[PDB]
């Protein structure tokens, strides 16, 4: 074989973070780093899952981007006893965390906009790669936000062809579309804009989205029943129109991450 | 339990049927869904595959399943991506076929309605 992995013996697990229907994430130490070991929840584990977890590990060790997150290693399984995965310790969580659940200074509207363009140049980048990386959602929980505030868009968290096809639990950030279509189906760059979108609705309301309701209430309202964010009163023009736009109910007239890139740059303190 | 309880005790059966009414009306009337009866109304899967993501907390994509089944085999196909579901969850196997739900086998469909609100009724 080509690479045999993170041997899980060298993994030690120092305290439980969080569990939740993909599996568990534990802080640890491993080889002098301060890491996130995530150990993956999965139903009839086979050596075909074991070879695809394998083959498709190696995509999410992203190295050259400072908005993008990689996956510092993996733990092949046989012989770890579940699949795993190796990320450093970014010490302010997510975003979600950041945003929704602070217990100390609330970030500035200043911080926020440079999340925002963190976020977009991540995914510019992402939407370089050929093919894409496959079942990366884009939200809140899916980024992170490292020592010096930077937010890094986090490859540990996209789905495997193994894991849970027809269960999406995060629903509110994903366009109507792919709530509807098979991906193959989708343009999946114009999809990930609405994720966007959401996100700059989270950064203005500091609420989540639809908050008050279930995640299948979400899906169905949203696909079938028209159901979307509100627009935020009081907020600037061109904030306003940055938000309608990318969130197009026509998927083509959405812009490319590239092309608000550079509004977001204008938008920054300097 | 759950046989002798079916076959043998009647008024028994009917607080069963009652409060798997309301338990299943609980979840899908967040959907604007309501349940009447129990005998046909699970037996295309749909409201199984809706049910199973109000009870676990996840949406499920409208590609993944048929909302609306034009044949015993989509049907079919319904039932058993929920009983996936289930086992996904944390249940055994379901006993009965998927056959036997989309055949409205009374038995069968309170068995799995049965199964369901033990281990779902405290959800909100």
């Amino acid at each position: 074989n080509k690479h045999s992995g993170i041997d899980f013996k060298q993994l030690n697990f120092l305290t439980k973070l969080n569990e939740n229907h993909s599996g568990e994430w534990w802080k640890g130490r491993w080889q002098g780093n301060d890491i996130v070991v995530k150990v993956l929840k999965v139903r009839d584990w086979s050596t075909r899952k074991s070879r695809d977890f394998n083959e498709e590990c190696p995509r999410l060790r992203i190295f050259s981007h400072p908005n993008v997150l990689p996956v510092l290693g993996a733990c092949q399984s046989p012989p770890a006893p579940h699949p795993t995965l190796i990320t450093h310790w970014m010490p302010y969580g997510s975003l979600y965390n950041v945003l929704h659940e602070g217990t100390n200074f609330v970030v500035d509207q200043s911080q926020a906009v440079k999340f925002a363009l963190d976020m977009a140049r991540g995914m510019a980048f992402l939407h370089t790669l050929e093919p894409l990386i496959p079942r990366h959602a884009l939200n809140s929980r899916s980024v992170m936000i490292d020592e010096d505030m930077t937010a890094r868009i986090s490859m540990a968290d996209v789905k495997f062809s193994f894991q849970s096809p027809g269960r999406m639990y995060a629903p509110a950030w994903v366009a109507p579309e792919a709530l509807q279509k098979k991906p193959e189906d989708t343009n999946r760059r114009s999809a990930d804009m609405w994720s966007f979108a959401v996100l700059l609705w989270e950064l203005v309301t500091r609420e989540v989205p639809f908050a008050d309701l279930s995640n299948m209430e979400i899906g169905m309202k949203v696909a079938l029943e028209g159901l979307r964010p509100t627009i935020p009163p009081g907020i600037s023009p061109h904030v306003s129109k940055l938000m309608k736009i990318c969130m197009n109910e026509d998927p083509a007239k959405r812009p490319k991450f590239d092309m608000i890139v550079p509004i977001l740059e204008k938008m920054q303190d300097k | 339990a759950f046989d002798t309880l079916f076959d043998h005790a009647p008024d028994k059966l009917n607080v069963v049927k009652k409060t798997l009414i309301t338990f299943v009306n609980k979840h899908l009337n967040k959907l604007n869904l309501e349940v009447t009866e129990l005998e046909t109304q699970f037996a295309d899967g749909v409201y199984l595959v809706l049910l199973m993501g109000l009870l676990e907390g996840y949406f499920v994509p409208l590609h993944s399943f048929f909302l609306t089944p034009d044949s015993f085999e989509q049907k079919v196909l319904n039932v058993s991506f929920a009983f996936e579901l289930m086992q996904d969850g944390g249940l055994e196997k379901p006993k009965p076929r998927p056959e036997d739900i989309v055949n409205c086998d009374l038995k069968s469909t309170l068995r799995v309605l049965y199964n369901l609100f033990t281990k779902y009724r405290n959800v909100e």
